[PDB]
């Protein structure tokens, strides 16, 4: 099995850096780009940059050039990421993620750090929450500010579940594929530009954040989250 | 897999 293994909770000062680790195993670390990214309170998620442990090769959300820097050892199987010039915005849970094929099926278990663009594709979820009993069939929205569709044929939409205390995890893949070992009661919809997410027999499992994703062009885009809770 | 980008 795919494992990333991340470093332990900082506590840290303004002003100061950090560097925290993701250690990988389970696959060929030199095949697949690792992503970083950051869940803050009040700010869902966001997505910080990639590097190919192969080539050395990484690319940045421009709002996090000067911010974040990310290496890689081939040696341990490990990624980096170092924070500069830390302040109360850096305060935040950040993981890393294995990018198969343009999925980001393999999470990390976060690291908290606690501190004492007009072309980027803006993700929107209307729904703050949805609040349903068990057993009720449910639909969240998502919408891209452009399509998502790929010359390819491929749209790269995707949705994640984000379970109280959990890392995200891969629900549907490129609109409508599901993801292996998540049930077939979740399904994915859409035209492009709008998403739907349905998820039929509603379970206590079924808690936590919805997040949708769009996997097209740097810098990848998160939605604002749309949280489930059983009534 | 380009290692260059991860976008498709």
């Amino acid at each position: 099995e795919v494992q990333l293994q991340q470093s332990g909770a900082e506590l840290v000062r303004p002003g100061t850096s950090v560097k925290m680790s993701c250690k990988a195993a389970g696959y060929t670390f030199t095949k697949y780009w690792i992503g970083w990214v950051k869940q803050r309170p009040g700010h869902g998620l966001e997505w910080i940059g990639d590097i190919h442990p192969g080539s050395f090769y990484s690319n940045y959300n421009e709002k996090f050039k000067g911010k974040a820097t990310l290496t890689a050892d081939t040696s341990s199987s490990t990624a980096y990421m170092q924070l500069s010039s830390l302040t109360s915005e850096d305060s935040a849970i950040y993981y890393c993620a294995r990018d198969y094929y343009t999925n980001y099926g393999d999470w990390g278990q976060g690291t908290s750090v606690t501190v004492s663009g007009g072309s980027d594709i803006v993700m929107t979820q209307a729904a703050p929450s949805v609040s349903v009993t068990p057993g009720e069939s449910v639909s969240i929205s998502c919408r891209s500010s452009k399509s998502l569709l790929h010359r390819n044929g491929n749209t790269y939409l995707f949705w994640f579940l984000q379970r109280p205390g959990q890392s995200p995890q891969l629900l549907i893949y490129r609109m409508s594929n599901l993801a292996s070992g998540v049930p077939d009661r979740f399904s994915g919809s859409g035209s492009g530009t709008a998403f739907t997410l349905r998820i039929s027999r509603v379970e206590a499992e079924d808690v936590g954040v919805y997040y949708c994703m769009q996997h097209l062009e740097y810098p990848y885009t998160f939605g604002s989250g749309t949280k489930l809770e059983l009534k | 897999i380009n290692y260059y980008t991860s976008e498709p």
